[PDB]
């Protein structure tokens, strides 16, 4: 009888624990496996996958497709803001129930640098440019277009290319940032302005719309996971 | 590591000075024993291990611990993870503006009965659950709720009569160490919450009874005990003087610099 | 021939020649400089406006009587109203700087006094009453000194600093100070003092509004003693120059 | 018949051995960290070129 | 199953014991170091930094600076005693507060050499010299200067330079001693006295001022880590 | 594949990109660039944001009518209120740089107009 | 793959194996005496010599 003292942490029952277990079904025959396409090693390929975003979320359009689509229309005068949302990928209702949004709310950390996408839906003969803004917080969502300048900007023309893409880049004086909504660790801002006004010839319609997209881009990463407050319950289904 | 020693010395008589300097240059001076006097040479086998950093952070502490019952108002207790509500542990980690060290839990959880008149009350082994929230999780707001299932949160299940129960979690920071000190807002406009309450968020920890247990009520208690380990240490500062107040802010109430004695020349204590 | 009594500090424009002085504390040995692409974290690439930054600044020089307590300024906000030190503070969301700290106190041969110069990273001050926190406007004053109080303060409802300088604020002991960098000047050897300090934070790098994250305190332990019809008035003069900055993410202009 | 391997660290080895015959009833596997993420994103027979136009 | 017998100690929670326990958040990822000014891989390296000491404790003024104040005054006759303060660096009220006293007070066992550091503040023209010693136990602090000289005395001038260093020696028939009073390792004595009365010009002040320091020397080592009794509590902070 | 159509222009952290344009007139053939230590005068050090000053600004857009005889801008002060070009003009008694101009009109292919770009240096009215 | 090093003693080897896949599953290193006084003591930029006047 070799001599032994046990531990404090016997006879537990730990969630995440790894430890082996004796088999309840011995020499069990396991089928063979199949090569089955789109096989996924790891989420991160999930995650730079384009998805729509529900970036017009006023009133109770949300319960109709217009929630993913963003109004821009001829005006009078240059300088007007098309839109804006604040990034936080994981609280934020904009982001919320996107793709990128899901994968995150079972992480608590992150890092990386969000893609993106734009695309004009808009007439073929219709043109125009656009401002796309970031500003890094430290003061409040810039309201004038001269104040828009002052970030990191992609000025982004229509033409026989459709697809923009806007990269926003990793700044923040830590390596990851909460996902859950912290003052501290706050992400930042984003606009888009208009660059020059729509311009229509006649019997093209005049209002068009515009599409956006986000992705992880290979430098993203994820970590601590945890439980998703969205999917609730009251008693066992049945 | 060793002790260094003392080398022996006869008489000197000689312009240059050991015994002289100038502590105006913020330097302290090296001098060893050796140089104002005459010495012997002499072996020391002391050892410096015990003041090492490792063996001065490294000792399980009680932090903290709560009551909850098995019926009635409150059937769970809830605590936000922060060091600074136990005074003795507290302290340790006030010399060392940046520490780094990795955790190793020990809860020890009790139980005790209450005063009632039920009659045929029969125990039965109590089962204690504890989970682990991280920051922004759903929060139970009731035993039976939902969220007790830990599809996911790292939760664990105990049993009264077995060995105290102990997990080691890994360095959680989100910059490159801890911070115990930060002087600063956490609103870019100077407002809000002031001091270092803002760097922390840490999630929730929770535990509750799995099973009734009995007709008659009982009340338990839980205790947690950190453990630090691989520690690592940067820019020392002097210890805490006045006693502590509240566990959000360093706020103190002014306390004289020592004890007092008798007049300057009295060699005891009064 | 040579001497240690003198010294002569050269960054950018400015120059400050001293002849009594002592060594050159550095910071905790490590000699400031730039960030290694090791630890980076930003992916835009850094200003670096060197010349037009590092150089020496005078912020407001404080009178210095028998009863006076002492003083502390708040270092990554002092100079923000100053050059462009305090403009390319307010247009970018981080920074990284280390700071080398002159003080300047002459008397003649027959003034005693003895003055402490320490450089305390993340002083963080406590409260009037337990419950309440500082104001940002009490702990902080544009390139003005912030001065202690001998006696303690009453705890009113207010959001008052809490003064007393055998606390020093921090609710430590004062005497215990020296274990950050310090120099002593001192009216008999001395005419000024020297430190240099990297730069010392939690993550490697900041916003400079936020965080305040190096404090300097200057306590007088032996008060200004004289015979009369010596000259009453000798002021301290503090000079405060960045060494190595850099910045990243330009944004928008203001505070908010 | 042991087997040795290296640890998660971040700025060491372990040993572990399968006590039983059933594969089953071996240890998770955490440290397979193979991705290769043309699968998902750029699914075109066309290989397209990032300096490029798309359409041209 | 491999014959096993515990032993006693089993399923016990040792406070300082060294075990092994399994993860709770496998692979989490760690962020990696930092190079921060100012690395302390043991506290010895604390130990060494000089400090002040309030070295008069008189009545009501240590709630003022002037507890760290030493006065020194012109007298009319030579070998009044400046000051003196028992060493018991973990006990005595001198000590206590003190930077070294702090470490100790974690420590029941010490031995080293403790250097006191002496600095004159006086005015720049008056000058004058000190007697430091140190008598070893056996006899009351010595009453008389005659008597203090046949401790271990330096004898000490002030001048061009400013700082002095008193070296205590270690001598004590152990190797180490108590850092709680008791009274068969009590340590010794200190005094100061008046070499040559302070001589001053006319027109420079009478009275000066002179600060102590105290620091461990390389010698210095610890023992037996334990609570420290000054920090007080009542109920949970909140 | 590529085309003379398309451009993409990267300064610091703005970025332009046209989908019709033509090839960039360059100065008369000499590439902006910092100053040779032969032609120095100021003895001083030079300071020298880069990112922090180069990149693009857009000033104020301006509506064109069928009547609207012209526009005339001038560089050395137009920035001097934006940005730290604006701060750092403030501060220093000297400067030297150069400029690039990117002037955008977008219209349908129904639109008929002509528009003439010219950078005129030392215009004196 | 096991390990050997010596105990603390005064006037020996013990055998130790890291059991689990996390670094911070593995015991507290106590033996760590590393020790460099100069950042503290000594923090000045001209060398200071023991031997000589401080300020010449
Ligand atoms: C059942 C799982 C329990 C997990 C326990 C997690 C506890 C986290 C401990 C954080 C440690 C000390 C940190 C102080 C935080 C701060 O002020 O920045």
């Amino acid at each position: 009888g070799l001599p032994t003292m046990n531990t404090p942490g016997s006879c537990q029952f730990l969630t995440s624990d790894d430890f082996q277990s004796p088999s309840a079904m011995p020499q069990y025959d396991v089928t063979p496996e199949m090569r089955i396409p789109g096989e996924v090693k790891n989420l991160m390929e999930i995650a730079e996958v384009d998805s729509v975003v529900p970036v017009q979320n006023v009133g109770e359009k949300v319960n109709s497709m217009e929630a993913y689509q963003i109004p821009v229309r001829s005006n009078e005068g240059s300088g007007t803001q098309v839109f804006g949302f604040p990034l936080q990928p994981g609280y934020s209702s904009v982001f919320s129930r996107t793709l990128l949004g899901e994968i995150l709310n079972y992480y608590t950390h992150w890092s990386g640098s969000i893609k993106l996408t734009f695309m004009f839906c808009g007439s073929a003969m219709a043109t125009g440019k656009f401002l796309l803004a970031y500003s890094p917080p430290g003061a409040g969502a810039p309201t004038k277009r001269v104040d828009a300048m002052l970030g990191t900007h992609v000025v982004w023309d229509v033409g026989l290319q459709s697809s923009c893409v806007l990269c926003i880049p990793w700044i923040s004086q830590t390596h990851y940032r909460y996902v859950a909504s912290d003052e501290y660790t706050a992400g930042g801002f984003i606009t888009c302005w208009y660059q020059t006004n729509i311009v229509v010839p006649a019997d093209a319609q005049s209002s068009c719309y515009i599409m956006c997209f986000v992705s992880a881009c290979n430098d993203f990463s994820v970590r601590l996971l945890k439980d998703t407050p969205f999917i609730s319950q009251e008693n066992f289904f049945q | 590591g060793r002790v260094a020693d003392t080398v022996g010395t006869g008489p000197t008589n000689s312009e240059a000075i050991p015994a002289l300097t100038a502590a105006e240059t913020g330097h302290t001076s090296q001098v060893v024993p050796s140089d104002t006097m005459q010495t012997r040479h002499v072996k020391n086998y002391h050892s410096r291990s015990e003041s090492t950093i490792e063996n001065f952070l490294c000792r399980s502490a009680c932090v903290y611990f709560t009551e909850y019952e098995n019926s009635g108002a409150k059937r769970y207790a809830e605590w936000v993870i922060t060091p600074r509500q136990a005074a003795q542990l507290r302290r340790k980690l006030e010399f060392f503006t940046y520490v780094r060290f990795d955790l190793e839990l020990t809860f020890v959880i009790t139980s005790t009965q209450q005063p009632s008149t039920t009659q045929n009350q029969d125990a039965q082994i109590l089962t204690h659950q504890i989970m682990y929230v991280p920051p922004g999780g759903p929060v139970p707001d009731k035993v039976d709720s939902y969220v007790w299932q830990t599809s996911t949160n790292p939760s664990v299940f105990w049993t009264e009569g077995n060995a105290p129960p102990r997990m080691s979690v890994p360095f959680l920071s989100i910059g490159n160490a801890y911070s115990n000190f930060y002087d600063g807002w956490s609103e870019f406009s100077r407002n809000g919450v002031y001091g270092i309450n803002t760097l922390n968020n840490m999630g929730t920890l929770y535990a509750r009874h799995v099973n009734a247990g009995s007709t008659g009520p009982i009340k338990s208690t839980i205790r947690i005990y950190f453990k630090p380990k691989h520690v690592k240490a940067w820019i020392p500062r002097p210890p805490r003087l006045c006693q502590y107040e509240k566990a959000k802010n360093v706020n103190f109430q002014p306390s004289g610099v020592t004890t007092t004695r008798q007049s300057i020349t009295t060699m005891t204590n009064t | 021939g040579y001497s240690d009594r003198v010294r002569s500090i050269t960054l950018g424009n400015s120059t400050i020649t001293t002849q009594e002085c002592a060594n050159v504390v550095v910071g905790y040995g490590v000699w400031p400089d730039y960030l290694k692409d090791s630890e980076a974290t930003a992916e835009d690439q850094p200003t670096q406006p060197d010349v037009a930054t590092c150089r020496f600044y005078t912020l407001d020089s404080v009178q210095w009587q028998k009863t006076s307590p002492g003083w502390w300024w708040k270092l990554p906000d002092a100079l923000s109203n100053l050059g462009l030190f305090g403009q390319n503070m307010q247009y970018h969301y981080l920074g990284r700087t280390g700071y080398t700290i002159h003080v300047q106190c002459n008397a003649s041969k027959f003034h005693q006094g003895c003055l402490l110069v320490v450089c305390v990273p993340e002083a963080e001050m406590g409260c009037a009453t337990l419950n309440n926190t500082p104001s940002s406007a009490e702990l902080l004053g544009g390139d003005t000194a912030k001065e202690f109080a001998d006696k303690p303060v009453a705890s009113g409802s207010n959001k008052l600093v809490q003064r007393v300088v055998y606390n020093a604020g921090m609710g430590v002991g004062v005497g215990n100070l020296t274990i950050f960098p310090h120099q002593w000047i001192n009216l008999r050897t001395n005419n000024s003092a020297t430190i240099v300090m990297p730069y010392t934070n939690s993550v490697p790098m900041d916003n400079m509004f936020r965080h305040n994250n190096v404090t300097l305190m200057v306590i007088p332990f032996v008060p200004l003693d004289y015979c009369p019809g010596s000259t009453t008035y000798v002021p301290i003069t503090v000079t405060i120059a960045p060494m190595c900055a850099e910045y990243n993410g330009l944004r928008l202009a203001g505070h908010q | 018949g042991a087997q040795v391997s290296t640890q998660k660290t971040g700025a060491i080895h372990y040993t572990n051995i399968n006590y039983y015959k059933d594969a089953a009833s071996n240890s998770a596997n955490r440290q397979d960290f193979t991705q290769d993420p043309s699968k998902f994103t750029e699914p075109v027979k066309d290989i397209m070129i990032k300096s490029l136009p798309a359409l041209n």
